[PDB]
C-alpha cells in the first residue's frame, strides 16, 4: 500500500507521543485537512502491531463530539498512518500551563466535558487507561472551547464494572492505586485520573509528585494528597469534595463518571 | 511539585 503517501500531503508537526509523531496533513482530492498520527513500524514487534490495530478498532467504535474521530488507518512499507480529524487548539496541557490554572467555573466546564467523553467510553465498555492533559485536545483556543479525548493507544475493552489485570500501563502521575498495587482493575481507573486532572485544573500542579518515582507511587497508593494554602483557600469545599470522591483509593468506593456528572459543583450552575 | 509532561508507559503483564 502507498494509499497514504499519494492521497495525502504531509504538513507541520502538531505534537509527539512516546514513539509517534502527529503531523497536519491535507487530503489531495478535497483539500481537507486532517491530523496524521505517524508510527514507524519497522521498529515494532508483533504485540505492538496488534496494539495499533486495537487502537484503530476502538477509535472507530466510539462516536462522540468530545472524542477524536478516526478517518483512516493506512499501513505502508515502514510506516502506519492513523488519520484523525484535526483539532486545532493544542493540548489541554498547554492551555493549563499557559493560564496556570482555571477558574472554578472554567474548570467545572472543562471537567464536565472530559467526564462526558470518559462516561461515553465506559457505557460503551471501554477503559482508556491514559487520561491526562496531554491526551485531551481543545477544539480551539477560546475560553470554554470543546475538549476532545485523544490517544486510544492503551484503551481496552471491559464489560460493566468487571475488573481484571490488564497489565501495568498508563502515565505515572495519573496511575491509579489498584494498577500500582497490581490488583485487577477496570473503568474506575479513568476516574482516578480525572480526579488528578481536576486537581491540576484548579491549582496548576498535581496532587501526587515526587522526584523519586518509588515515593510517587507510594504516595498514590496511599492516596496521600492535601490542599496546601494559600492556593486552595479560595477554592470551594464543594470542588474539593468532588476531587476527594474521584481520588478514593478503593476503586469500589470510587465515584463513577455517571454520578460525577451529577455533582453539585458541576451541575449547580 | 509542578505541571510537567510525562511519558506514557506500557510494561504489559496482562494475564
Ligand atoms: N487529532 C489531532 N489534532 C491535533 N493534534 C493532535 C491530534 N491527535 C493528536 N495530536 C497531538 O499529537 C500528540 C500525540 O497524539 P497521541 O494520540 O497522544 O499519540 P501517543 O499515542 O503516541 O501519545 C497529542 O498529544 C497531541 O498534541
Ligand atoms: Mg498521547
Amino acid at each position: 500500500c502507498t494509499r497514504f503517501s499519494d492521497n495525502y500531503d504531509i504538513k507541520e508537526e502538531l505534537g509527539k507521543g512516546a514513539f509517534s509523531i502527529v503531523k497536519r496533513c491535507v487530503q489531495k482530492s478535497t483539500g481537507f485537512e486532517f491530523a496524521a498520527k505517524i508510527i514507524n513500524t519497522k521498529k515494532l514487534t508483533a504485540r505492538d502491531f496488534q496494539k495499533l490495530e486495537r487502537e484503530a478498532r476502538i477509535c472507530r467504535k466510539l462516536h462522540h463530539p468530545n472524542i477524536v474521530r478516526l478517518h483512516d488507518s493506512i499501513q505502508e512499507e515502514n510506516y502506519h498512518y492513523l488519520v484523525f480529524d484535526l483539532v486545532t487548539g493544542g493540548e489541554l496541557f498547554e492551555d493549563i500551563v499557559a493560564r496556570e490554572f482555571y477558574s472554578e467555573a472554567d474548570a467545572s466546564h472543562c471537567i464536565q466535558q472530559i467526564l462526558e467523553s470518559v462516561n461515553h467510553c465506559h457505557q460503551n465498555g471501554v477503559v482508556h487507561r491514559d487520561l491526562k492533559p496531554e491526551n485531551l485536545l481543545l477544539a480551539s483556543k477560546a475560553k470554554g472551547a470543546a475538549v476532545k479525548l485523544a490517544d486510544f493507544g492503551l484503551a481496552i475493552e471491559v464489560q460493566g464494572d468487571h475488573q481484571a489485570w490488564f497489565g501495568f500501563a498508563g502515565t505515572p502521575g495519573y496511575l491509579s492505586p489498584e494498577v500500582l498495587k497490581k490488583e485487577p482493575y477496570g473503568k474506575s481507573v479513568d476516574i482516578w485520573a480525572c480526579g488528578v486532572i481536576l486537581y491540576i485544573l484548579l491549582v496548576g500542579y498535581p496532587p501526587f509528585w515526587d522526584e523519586d518515582q518509588h515515593r510517587l507511587y507510594s504516595q498514590i497508593k496511599a492516596g496521600a494528597y492535601d490542599y496546601p494554602s494559600p492556593e486552595w483557600d479560595t477554592v470551594t469545599p464543594e470542588a474539593k469534595n468532588l476531587i476527594n470522591q474521584m481520588l478514593t483509593v478503593n476503586p469500589n468506593k470510587r465515584i463513577t463518571a455517571a454520578e460525577a456528572l451529577k455533582h453539585p459543583w458541576i451541575c449547580q450552575r | 511539585a509542578t505541571l510537567a509532561r510525562q511519558d506514557t508507559i506500557d510494561e504489559g503483564g496482562e494475564v
